[PDB]
């Protein structure tokens, strides 16, 4: 975290951009360690539609390993690196950890209801097709269509390439920035 | 320590002191990159002002931001000078800290900005060298209580119903709910007042043979109203027993108990000389006016805020009373009338004249009485007026606090409305972009990505 | 103001009718 | 309940308490019982305060 | 016994209050062993009250009040002078206008 130690080595960013990222990071969290409470309003103000604290809460504990209760710059920049300019294989491993909420890497159909409903919570009330209580569970069933019918991380990792939507959606920000 | 790293050569000479008394291998210097101090001034910039300083001073204190290595992010290699985006005048004090070893605090600069800058450079708040600490901590506490009053977080099935009942102004509902109680407590207390006038209720014009005893009926009706109001409050309490101990609640419960206790006494064994005490408590209904005017609540907060020196008032008053009475009684115990029969009979004199009240029921007679009576009057003026300003000024300050709280609540609500308006303007801007200076484009693009990932569209 | 005055009169009326109930109760027991 | 007991009615005790709330003092009517002087003095102090 | 100063401690005022509290009992005992002077026993009774000042150590505010009076000595002196002023002038006026 020395600004020259965490260069392209272990953090695939150019130092010129990394300096700007740190400058913009400490400018909002001067103490250098962001708490989940700050993690909410720095994000929800991106969307002038309905609130987003629900999604940000699930983002934070995924960001914060070992339940420290707050994230330091090293882990933040590591995750930002593996996302923005990371590996396509390694991009989705964290996201599998994100979707998993029961700690151990298992799927029991309940960790997706809350996540998808939180994602659908952004639009609020001014949506063109008005949301109904069946719509989030319907989208959860749509996601259940592509998960393992047989009774998983391996099938998801092997079928993400099968669905080219994931393949050219991950590359929107991989090349840029 | 590292704060005096400029004085290593001193101790080096000091080392030569204990050479002949040494016995060992003398493990030799751990070598160095340079045995000099040619480290040049490093131009570190703050928002356009260059604050040149020496490297050794900066690494004098490691744990701060300017010390250690976390300054590399702010390094600007393409022009070879550190850059910071902070405030110059604020940063000057942090610069002075490294030079001396203790910060200061400007008399005249916002504590929020100063504190956030102080924390930005990763140095602990309490480094202040007790020269400005008396002021920095003062202003910090003032700001902390200002934001605590910013956090009144007042809210609006029955959980909201009872609060709306407690709400002073709900136009049609709460105004009626308060006016009925105010009128009824007023008529109760005025009935207790008028139940004594001769023609009203007493043998004033019946000796010849109106003495209409209906005040009992009015009292029964009123106290029924109080008890139903308090049952509503008891069902309205979020914590039934836990909120009973409140000041207003205990006033209410003691505003209703005397009537029930009197009824229980009526059909119980009659004890002579006891109903007078019960009738005395009939006047306490007037205390219920606390909810009517906030001045009573301000006075209660005053008397329970400056409750320290009130004990001193009572104690010093007892001292003065005893001291002056014990000299009054012995001063004129033997006289014609000899009104000062005893010390408890002189308490009344030394308190009717300590208060500068003045009756004439008992006055000094001997010459030795006069001097000490005048001395007592002056001492009474002094002791009585001594703790007055600590009460009235405290009361005025508390009233100003309670006015400022309302003003800032209104301002905070206006600010929140402006935040909502800005958010609506952002949504409007996104819709305009969809229908038809780069950050707005990229933000609209991200929201467009949200549109596709959740297959929903945005309409005004 | 005037809107508050209307409900003020409305509550004055209910206070009056409560007092008239009290008067009925006292007249129930004359002597 | 005193012998002379000039405190014939609460509308009459109004005058006494208003001349002792103001720290005025006339002596036309003063308490004569131990139960009276205590509240008279307390009333004088409260009058100073109020 | 635990006196950091044997004489300077007495030079202070709290010891003066202590000794003023102590003495009347002993002097009255000595008198009643030797004399029965009229008017002195009542003086003993009068001085039998200054333990109220002995309460000073317990009361934190009493030292504060004492230092307050000591600090504003000049103001209290001017108080006394102006009071004597007004008393003299107005008493003379009263006597010469109401005798």
């Amino acid at each position: 975290p020395e600004g020259l130690e965490q260069l392209e080595a272990q953090t695939n960013f150019t130092k010129r951009e990394l300096q700007v990222l740190y400058r913009g990071f400490k400018n909002e969290c001067p103490s250098g360690v962001v708490n989940e409470d700050t993690f909410k309003q720095i994000y929800a103000q991106f969307f002038p539609h309905g609130d987003a604290s629900t999604y940000a809460h699930y983002l934070f504990n995924a960001f914060d390993t070992t339940q420290t209760g707050s994230v330091k710059f090293e882990d933040f920049v590591t995750a930002l690196s593996i996302l923005l300019r990371g590996t396509v294989h390694e991009k989705l491993r964290w996201t599998f950890n994100l979707y998993d909420i029961n700690k151990d890497g298992y799927i029991n159909k309940e960790e997706m209801m809350d996540i998808v409903k939180a994602i659908y919570d952004m639009m609020g009330k001014y949506t063109y097709p008005v949301l109904k209580e069946d719509t989030p569970r319907q989208h959860v069933d749509v996601f259940f269509q592509k998960m393992d019918k047989n009774k998983t991380l391996d099938e998801f990792l092997e079928s993400c390439q099968e669905d080219d939507n994931i393949m050219r959606s991950l590359q929107l920000f991989q090349n840029v920035m | 320590a590292a704060g005096v790293a400029a004085w290593l050569p001193f101790a080096r000479a000091a080392a030569i002191g204990w050479m002949p008394v040494a016995s060992g291998p003398m493990p030799a210097p751990p070598r160095q990159e340079r045995k000099r101090t040619q480290d040049a001034l490093i131009v570190l910039n703050v928002s356009g002002t260059r604050f040149q300083t020496w490297q050794d001073t900066l690494e004098r204190y490691p744990d701060t931001l300017l010390g250690s290595s976390e300054r590399d992010f702010f390094y600007h290699p393409e022009t070879q000078q550190y850059f910071f985006d902070r405030d110059p005048d604020i940063f000057r004090h942090i610069l002075n800290f490294y030079r001396t070893g203790k910060l200061h605090y400007p008399r005249h600069e916002c504590i929020s900005a100063y504190d956030e800058e102080l924390a930005f450079f990763g140095l602990i708040p309490e480094i202040i060298g007790d020269c400005c600490y008396e002021e920095y901590k003062d202003r910090r506490r003032e700001n902390a209580e200002r934001l605590q009053d910013d956090a009144d977080t007042d809210t609006a099935a029955r959980q909201r119903v009872w609060r709306a009942f407690e709400n002073p102004h709900t136009s049609t509902m709460a105004l009626v709910f308060y006016y009925v109680t105010g009128f009824f407590i007023a008529v109760s207390v005025i009935a207790n007042v008028v139940e004594t006038v001769p023609c009203g209720s007493s043998p004033g014009h019946i000796k010849e043979l109106r003495y209409a005893v209906a005040f009992f009926c009015l009292d029964t009706a009123c106290v029924m109203i109080f008890t139903v109001e308090y049952l509503l409050r008891l069902a309205a309490a979020p914590s039934r027993y836990r909120f009973v101990r409140s000041v207003m609640s205990i006033i209410d419960v003691v505003a209703i108990l005397p009537y029930y206790i009197g009824l229980v006494m009526t059909d119980n064994e009659d004890v002579s000389g006891a109903f007078v005490t019960l009738r005395v408590f009939r006047v306490f209904r007037i205390f219920k006016f606390s909810r009517h005017s906030q001045g009573l609540r301000i006075l209660g907060y005053t008397l329970k805020s400056c409750a320290s020196e009130l004990g001193f008032l009572l104690f010093s008053l007892t001292m003065a009373i005893i001291i002056f009475a014990t000299v009054m009684f012995y001063a004129e115990k033997g006289s014609s009338a000899s009104k000062f029969t005893s010390i408890p009979a002189a308490f009344w004199y030394t308190i009717v004249t300590m208060t500068t009240l003045g009756y004439g029921d008992m006055v000094p007679k001997t010459i030795a009485g006069k001097i000490f009576g005048s001395i007592c009057s002056l001492s009474g003026v002094l002791v009585i007026a001594l703790p007055v300003p600590v009460i009235v000024s405290n009361f005025s300050r508390i009233y100003h606090q309670n006015q400022r709280a309302d003003k800032r609540r209104a301002q905070k609500k206006a600010r929140l409305a402006r935040i909502r308006a800005a958010k609506s303007g952002s949504a409007n801007a996104y819709m305009q972009s969809k229908r038809s200076s780069s950050f707005e484009t990229q933000h609209h693009h991200l929201l467009h990505c949200l549109e596709k990932t959740t297959n929903h569209e945005f309409v005004d | 103001a005037a809107a508050a005055k209307g409900i003020a009169i409305a509550l004055l009326v209910i206070l009056v009718i409560c007092s008239l109930i009290v008067t009925s109760v006292i007249l129930l027991t004359p002597a």
